[PDB]
């Protein structure tokens, strides 16, 4: 029953499209893609996030949560989702690894692709 | 570099068009669950194999029949790991 | 120091020098799995998630904050039940239950004086000392492990620790439980009087406010003659209600214990005469949540509970009840 990511199917810029509609709908902010003088590049399926975390923005603390995304095929017109965490990082200084807010996060987003 | 807008080309729109390129396969170790092993109710229902450090801090997922949200990660706390498993309502 | 009650006296003393020198978080496998509920979650909902996972018990996530938000446990809900059946001129009016999240169901506790005002918990990285303190400070039989990200300011549950696995952790790495070897009798540990015992006739909500009145977390099923036959512990509450069928409470408790499923840690007894060398071994092969003390002929003398084992290692020598 457990599984790595989210489930897609279809076309995968149709996908593409969907994921990044997803991220401006929760106020993430994220990298884009870059053609080679042409030309999409096959790592327009990797995707740099950046959220603001909520509570932190409740305090009126800067801090961030860096999510990578990235699609994967795995049969034909099936694709994984792939979501993972770069860590969080304040504007200031001065070392665990919770998986929150990253947790809460990705729950967001998944709310995000399905109510979509 | 960051960015808040949706990218145009993605509403040409948008069969038509580049043909643009496939993502990577499915790389071999995202097969795999770790929250699918319970080798360990003899006598420990928590216990996990130990992860595989290219794994931690990937979300998984789970389908419910109960109208909430299945969530997981695996993060190294000390030198010990902890799978968090995260049920959620959608509203 | 070489003799029974001597050696047992000095070998207590390893014992709890042993769990001060050990942390929370040296009892942790080293890999495991930690499932944990949004607060909102609505009652029914949870309950179907301990059942389905095979847990009796969940720490609460509150998102929002990203705090925990408190312990999630059987007797949550022997506390509710009780307050309903000792105030409410109105049988069915347990059932509203299920409309409440977890939040909320929290906010009746609150108001019911069946909670704690500040929230109880431990550093992982603290003395497990601290976590044998807390849960006999308050009677609490598991509790939480928190740590802090200081990059978020949020919090970090890593796990929960019960009695229960802090003694065979005791049980595992310390050879000295092999020298406790003076007899039970002779000993002062346990109750040997006022038993809360039922029948088989019994009501089932009779049964639960002796759980909550005298924050026991079990009650011993007796037979006339008060042979020991079986055992009603807080944990059988959620096997009752757990489709919603909050009337499954009139059975008597003979009948509810046919609803049992097979899966049972079973019910374990030792005579007067055992010591805890043997009790530490049941320990370490078996999951024991307490001792019933019978006779020859399994007749009921008194009860060796988890909590009674450790706080006679960890100290130098009508309510509520605690977390279950
Ligand atoms: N919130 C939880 N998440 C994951 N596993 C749990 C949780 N609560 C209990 N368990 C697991 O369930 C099993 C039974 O534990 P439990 O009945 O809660 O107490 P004990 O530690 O006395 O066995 C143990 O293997 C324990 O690790
Ligand atoms: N049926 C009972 N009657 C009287 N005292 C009890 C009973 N069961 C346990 N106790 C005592 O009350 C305290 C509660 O212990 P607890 O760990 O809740 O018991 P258990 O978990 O075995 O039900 C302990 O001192 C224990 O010895």
């Amino acid at each position: 029953k457990w599984h790595f990511g989210v489930r897609c199917r279809g076309d995968a810029p149709e996908i593409l499209l969907a994921v990044y509609r997803a991220l401006q709908r929760a106020g993430a902010q994220f990298t884009v893609p870059k053609p080679v003088n042409g030309k999409y590049r096959s790592d327009m399926y990797t995707i740099k996030s950046r959220w603001e975390i909520p509570h932190c923005k409740r305090e009126g603390k800067n801090t961030y949560a860096y999510i990578e995304l990235q699609l994967y095929e795995v049969m034909p017109g099936c694709f994984m989702l792939d979501v993972k965490s770069n860590g969080y990082k304040d504007i200031y200084s001065h070392d665990l690894k919770s998986s929150f807010p990253f947790l809460d996060l990705c729950a967001m987003l998944v709310c995000k692709l399905f109510s979509a | 570099q960051y960015s808040t807008e949706i990218p145009a080309f993605l509403t040409s729109n948008t069969l038509q068009e580049l043909k643009l390129p496939k993502p990577p396969s499915l790389p071999p170790h995202l097969e795999k669950c770790i929250l699918n092993s319970n080798t360990a109710y003899k006598e420990d229902q928590s216990v996990l194999p130990n992860p595989n450090h290219v794994l931690l801090n990937h979300l998984a997922a789970a389908n419910t029949q109960l109208g909430v949200l299945a969530l997981s990660a695996t993060t190294r706390y000390h030198r010990k790991y902890v799978t968090t498993a995260m049920f959620k309502n959608f509203d | 120091a070489m003799d029974v009650q001597e050696t047992q006296k000095g070998a207590l003393k390893e014992i709890q020098a042993f769990i001060r020198s050990r942390t929370s978080y040296d009892v942790l496998p080293t890999s495991f799995r930690l499932i944990v509920f949004d607060v909102t979650l609505f009652v029914k909902t949870s309950l179907s998630l301990l059942t389905l996972n095979n847990i009796v018990s969940a720490p609460l996530w509150d998102s929002e904050a990203n705090k925990f938000a408190g312990l999630l446990t059987m007797a949550d809900f022997v506390n509710v039940i009780k307050y309903y059946y000792q105030s409410s001129s109105f049988p069915e009016a347990i059932a509203e239950i299920d409309k409440f999240r977890l939040l909320g169901l929290r906010e009746v506790e609150r108001k019911i004086g069946a909670i704690p005002p500040e929230t109880i918990y431990v550093h992982p990285m603290h003395s497990l000392m601290d976590a044998c303190l807390a849960m006999s400070k308050s009677r609490a039989r598991r509790i939480p492990l928190i740590d802090v990200d200081g990059e978020t300011g949020s919090e970090m549950i890593v796990s929960v620790l019960t009695q229960y696995r802090i003694l065979k952790f005791i049980s595992m790495n310390c050879k000295e439980t092999a020298m406790l070897r003076v007899p039970l009798n002779q000993m002062t540990i346990g109750t040997w009087s006022n038993l809360a015992t039922a029948s088989m006739e019994t009501k089932v909500y009779d049964v639960i406010k002796m759980l909550a009145e005298k924050n026991i977390s079990a009650v011993p099923i007796v037979n006339s003659e008060g042979t020991l036959l079986n055992v009603y512990e807080s944990v059988d509450v959620m096997h009752l209600i757990q489709d919603g069928d909050y009337s499954n409470l009139d059975l008597s408790v003979g009948e509810a214990l046919l609803k049992r499923p097979a899966n049972f840690d079973g019910v374990h007894t030792c005579r007067a005469t055992d010591r805890l060398d043997g009790i530490f071994d049941a320990i370490k092969h078996s999951r024991v949540h307490r001792l019933f003390v019978v006779d020859e002929n399994l007749k009921l003398e008194g009860i060796l509970s988890l909590a009674d084992i450790l706080n006679y290692i960890i100290y130098d020598k009508d309510n509520f009840e605690s977390a279950v």
